[PDB]
């Protein structure tokens, strides 16, 4: 697997955080560090406990491709930057 | 009996029975991977709402129409005791006149 | 740059999360307005009786 | 809308034509507007004509009450009809923006004319009479559209975001309809489940108790100049105004039904002139007449019945919902089997994330074992 | 006689099953957009302005 980063926590533990419920719950009982479902999450413990979550290969079922037409919306206007442009 | 035949509505949209059935099936067909079963008391998933709404109103079109199939009627249509019995009645009915046909033409 | 963007980045899974719920919602609605109708028609005996009073029996 | 060169040009070339169409215009609405002034004087409830005062409950400031400052003239057909109305309306738009314009001049001297030539290069905040055939006027009409859509959704989320952070509904039905309200343009509300929202509001904010922020966001999204903004009992006031002639023509539109004999382009103004329907979606007369009928269901029986509207808050939020479009989406789903982070490949892992791998990886559970044996068996042999 | 008086009744529910198929294409769309979304999330390579997108 990769060493890219993920789903950004600001060092903070989604097990006891004030949007805990945001955070889904797997089987072990640790929150997901993003809105995202994930299988191997964990929390350390330094000073202050912090939720982590490591990249791994794992393969979901993958649901066909829709037509453009039931999920593109050509709502875009001149003032409009997206956030890939943005950054 | 009936009364007045109901005033005329006009479709927005055209569309065959047949064609709306096989597109039900193309849209349910991609999701069986995905689709998983669970027990009748656990929460339903989107894939079962769907096909369960879907079915529902096609068979329910289905048996208004004329197609009495109660194998799947059965399934898709049935949801209460009332509708149970709504259907047992239909069930012994279909089945009579058949027999009555057939006697009165041998 | 920085202020704006974190906040924004900090609102992403709450706003996800209820906009989840909402969908759920209206899936659950349209189910729960979805009940058989069973439509009730003339019986036929009458018609059958109706028939035997026009011959004079 | 951007300015433009071509922009510029159009309103440069009917810049005199535009002013004296505009003159003749104020002659108008003048005469239209004294008829109406005269009636509510001479007919208006005492509250209203005496301009009652209504103050906040915080800081007791005075603003106009939508019960008491606000009067539907149930007889104006007989002096007044409804063109004459919309005539009105329109020329209010109008003149806000040109007094503005001419105050900056009146106030800058001759250093005005290059925010002049700013101005006129957009149809923003131009007149409509600058328009002299149906092209031009359709491209400010897009502009004005445009300048709807840009500002609506602040104002929505800012309504929303309040509430919801600082109250919650009552009951179920309450819940349903304020969850409805603030639903995207793609998706058809119904104007009965959506009413009670008002009642709910009304507990929380009234158009007494208006934000100025609120306000400004509202006034953006009705074309209203905003520059400068001032005291919030100015814009407030140009918003009363125009909804209570907006309220009083419904009422004709209504009782008279107007809307049913009114022709398609005109149709479209009225719905237009209500928020109801951009050009830009090029709607038919169906779809047209379906959105005034849900607007009348909103206003409710007891608007013909009193001449009381819901709370002019959820009324405006409720309108500005058709320019609330889904949030854009574009591009082929097959984007997103690329990756993001390729760039960095090239670092590997250091020790740390080798460690975090190899603790959180597939044998996370043979490292938690193992750790967990060892440890027990420092305790023991430490005890 | 019967299909005649039934008739309405069967156009509107048939426009009605139209309008419910359309209303849940969309929603397959998006599940299908948050599986590869997660995919991409869990191998480390999904930022978050395409997520936002
Ligand atoms: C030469 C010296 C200059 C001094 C310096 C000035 C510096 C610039 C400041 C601004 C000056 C004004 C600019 C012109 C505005 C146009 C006229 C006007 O009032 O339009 C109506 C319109 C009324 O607005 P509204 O919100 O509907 O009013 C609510 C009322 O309830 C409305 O009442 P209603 O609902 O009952 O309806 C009535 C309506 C009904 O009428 C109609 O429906 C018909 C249309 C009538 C109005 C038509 C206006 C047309 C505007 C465009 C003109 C053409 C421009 C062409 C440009 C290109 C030229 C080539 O008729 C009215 O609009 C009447 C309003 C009241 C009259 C106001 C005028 C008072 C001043 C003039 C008298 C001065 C006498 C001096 C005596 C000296 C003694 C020593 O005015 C505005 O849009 C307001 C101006 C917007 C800009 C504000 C900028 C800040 C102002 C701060 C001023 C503070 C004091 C001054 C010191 C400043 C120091 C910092
Ligand atoms: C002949 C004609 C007919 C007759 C005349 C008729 C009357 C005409 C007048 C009335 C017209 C009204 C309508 C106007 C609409 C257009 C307004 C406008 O500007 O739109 C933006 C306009 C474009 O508009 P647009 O593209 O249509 O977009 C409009 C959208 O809807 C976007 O809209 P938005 O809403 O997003 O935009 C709004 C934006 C508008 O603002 C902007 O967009 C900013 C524009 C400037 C941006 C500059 C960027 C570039 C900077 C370059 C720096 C230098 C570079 C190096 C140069 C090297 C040269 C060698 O923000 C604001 O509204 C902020 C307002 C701030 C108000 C400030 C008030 C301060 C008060 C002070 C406190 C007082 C307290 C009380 C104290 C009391 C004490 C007793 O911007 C420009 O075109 C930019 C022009 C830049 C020019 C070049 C750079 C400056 C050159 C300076 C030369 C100096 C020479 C002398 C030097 C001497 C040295 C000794
Ligand atoms: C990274 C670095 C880059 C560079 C950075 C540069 C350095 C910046 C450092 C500091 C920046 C912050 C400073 C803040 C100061 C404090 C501000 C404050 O207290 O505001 C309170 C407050 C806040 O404003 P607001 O009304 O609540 O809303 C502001 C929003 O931005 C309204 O937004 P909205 O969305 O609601 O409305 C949008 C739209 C809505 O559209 C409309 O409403 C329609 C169009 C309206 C047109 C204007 C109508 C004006 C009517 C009369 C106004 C009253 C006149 C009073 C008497 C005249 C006094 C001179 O409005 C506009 O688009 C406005 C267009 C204005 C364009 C001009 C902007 C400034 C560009 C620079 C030009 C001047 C350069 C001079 C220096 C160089 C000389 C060589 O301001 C007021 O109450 C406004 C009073 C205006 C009085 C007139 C201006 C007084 C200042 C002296 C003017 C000197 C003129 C010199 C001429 C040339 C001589 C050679
Ligand atoms: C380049 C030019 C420079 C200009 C400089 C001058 C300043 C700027 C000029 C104007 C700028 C444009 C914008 C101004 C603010 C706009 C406010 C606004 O939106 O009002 C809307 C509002 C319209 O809404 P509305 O619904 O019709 O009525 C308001 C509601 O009633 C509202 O209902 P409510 O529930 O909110 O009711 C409350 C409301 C009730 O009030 C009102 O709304 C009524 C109107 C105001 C009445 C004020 C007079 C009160 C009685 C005064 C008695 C004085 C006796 C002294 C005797 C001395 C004997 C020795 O407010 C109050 O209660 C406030 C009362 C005022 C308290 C003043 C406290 C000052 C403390 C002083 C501290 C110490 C100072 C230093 C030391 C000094 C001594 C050594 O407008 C007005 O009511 C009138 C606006 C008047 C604007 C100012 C006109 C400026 C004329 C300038 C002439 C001189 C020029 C000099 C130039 C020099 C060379 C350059
Ligand atoms: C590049 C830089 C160059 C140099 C720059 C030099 C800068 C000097 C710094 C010092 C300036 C301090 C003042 C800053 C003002 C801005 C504050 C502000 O916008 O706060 C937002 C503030 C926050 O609102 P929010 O948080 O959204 O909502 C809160 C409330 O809900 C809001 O609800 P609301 O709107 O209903 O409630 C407010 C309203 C409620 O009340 C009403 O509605 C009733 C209105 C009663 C009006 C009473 C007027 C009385 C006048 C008596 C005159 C008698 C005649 C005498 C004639 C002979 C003598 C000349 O009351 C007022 O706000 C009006 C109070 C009285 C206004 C008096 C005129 C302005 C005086 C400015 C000079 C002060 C001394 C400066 C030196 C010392 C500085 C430490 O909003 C307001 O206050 C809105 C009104 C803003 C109007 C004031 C600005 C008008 C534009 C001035 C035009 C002249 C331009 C000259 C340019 C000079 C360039 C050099
Ligand atoms: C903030 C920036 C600052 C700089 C700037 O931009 C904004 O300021 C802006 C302000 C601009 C001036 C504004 C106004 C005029 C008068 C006009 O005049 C018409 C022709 C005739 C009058 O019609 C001229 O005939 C006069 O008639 C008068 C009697 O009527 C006589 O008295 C007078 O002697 C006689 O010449 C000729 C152009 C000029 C000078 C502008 C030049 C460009 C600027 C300096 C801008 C410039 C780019
Ligand atoms: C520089 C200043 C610029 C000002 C610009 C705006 C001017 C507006 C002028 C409007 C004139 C209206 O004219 C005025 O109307 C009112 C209301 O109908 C009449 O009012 C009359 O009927 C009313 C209603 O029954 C009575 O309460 C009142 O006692 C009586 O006078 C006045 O007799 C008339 O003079």
């Amino acid at each position: 697997v990769g060493n890219g980063p993920t789903f950004s926590t600001g060092g903070e533990c989604m097990n006891t955080c004030d949007i805990q419920n945001a955070f889904p719950m797997n089987d072990r009982g640790v929150r997901s560090s993003s809105p995202f479902q994930e299988p191997n999450t964990a929390i350390y413990d330094s000073y202050l406990a912090w939720t982590y979550f490591q990249p791994m290969d794992v393969h979901i079922e993958k649901l066909p491709a829709p037509e453009a037409k039931y999920y593109q919306r050509h709502t875009k206007k001149p003032w409009d930057v997206s956030s890939t442009e943005l950054t | 009996y009936k009364g007045e035949v109901p005033p005329h509505y006009t479709r927005k949209s055209s569309a065959t029975i047949e064609q709306v059935e096989k597109e039900i099936d193309a849209l349910l067909g991609g999701a069986e991977k995905l689709r998983k079963t669970s027990t009748d008391d656990q929460p339903m998933d989107k894939l079962t709402l769907m096909e369960r709404c879907l079915r529902h109103a096609l068979w329910s079109y289905h048996k208004e129409e004329g197609r009495y199939d109660f194998d799947q009627i059965g399934r898709w249509v049935v949801y209460t005791p009332e509708d149970e019995v709504k259907l047992a009645q239909l069930k012994r009915e279909v089945e009579a006149k058949e027999k009555l046909a057939a006697l009165r033409k041998r | 740059d920085i202020m704006v963007p974190s906040f924004v980045y900090n609102k992403l899974p709450v706003i996800h999360f209820l906009q989840e719920k909402r969908a759920e919602q209206k899936l659950r609605r349209v189910l729960d307005e979805t009940y058989t109708e069973w439509t009730e028609e003339l019986d036929q005996a009458h018609v059958t009786d109706a028939i035997t009073r026009s011959l004079n029996i | 809308m951007q300015g433009s060169w071509s922009v510029l040009k159009k309103n440069c070339s009917n810049f005199f034509p535009g002013l004296l169409a505009f003159a003749q215009q104020t002659q108008e609405a003048y005469g239209i507007w004294l008829r109406i002034y005269n009636r509510q004087q001479k007919y208006g409830p005492t509250d209203f004509v005496e301009q009652s005062e209504t103050f906040s409950p915080d800081y007791h400031k005075r603003f106009h009450s939508q019960d008491k400052n606000m009067w539907v003239d149930k007889e104006l057909c007989t002096e007044v009809s409804q063109k004459e109305v919309a005539r009105l309306m329109t020329y209010k738009l109008d003149m806000w923006r040109m007094a503005h314009c001419a105050g900056a001049l009146l106030a800058t001297g001759g250093y005005a004319i290059p925010f002049g030539l700013f101005w006129l290069a957009n149809d923003t905040w131009v007149p409509s009479s600058f328009n002299l055939t149906g092209e031009e006027l359709r491209a400010w009409r897009e502009a004005q559209d445009l300048y709807r859509y840009r500002s609506a959704p602040s104002y929505l989320t800012d309504t929303k975001w309040h509430f919801d952070f600082h109250a919650y509904p009552w009951n179920e039905t309450q819940e349903r309809a304020w969850d409805d309200l603030f639903e995207k343009n793609d998706v058809r509300r119904d104007p009965k489940v959506v009413r009670p929202a008002a009642e709910m509001y009304d507990g929380f904010i009234k158009f007494e108790l208006i934000r100025r922020k609120s306000l400004r966001h509202l006034c953006r999204s009705m074309n209203i100049p905003t520059f400068p903004m001032l005291a919030r009992l100015c814009n407030g006031t140009r918003v009363r105004d125009y909804w209570n002639l907006a309220w009083c023509e419904d009422y004709m539109v209504i009782t008279q039904r107007l809307h049913e004999s009114m022709t398609d382009e005109e149709l479209y103004d009225y719905a237009w002139r209500r928020y109801l329907a951009p050009y830009d979606k090029n709607l038919n007369r169906e779809q047209l007449m379906e959105r005034v009928e849900d607007y009348f269901e909103f206003l409710g029986p007891d608007f013909v019945a009193h001449g009381k509207a819901p709370n002019l808050v959820i009324l405006t939020n409720y309108v500005l919902g058709y320019y609330n479009d889904p949030a854009y989406l574009e591009g082929d789903i097959s984007e997103l089997d690329k990756n993001d982070y390729d760039h960095l490949a090239s670092w590997g892992k250091d020790a740390f994330l080798r460690r975090l791998e190899f603790e959180n990886g597939p044998l996370r559970d043979q490292v938690e074992a193992h750790t967990q044996r060892l440890l027990a068996e420092r305790a023991a042999i430490a005890k | 006689t019967l299909q005649q008086y039934r008739r309405a009744s069967q156009d509107k529910r048939l426009d009605d099953l139209v309008d419910l198929l359309e209303r849940f294409k969309p929603v397959l769309a998006r599940e299908a957009i948050m599986q590869r979304l997660t995919i991409k999330h869990l191998e480390g390579q999904l930022g978050v302005w395409r997520y936002m997108d």
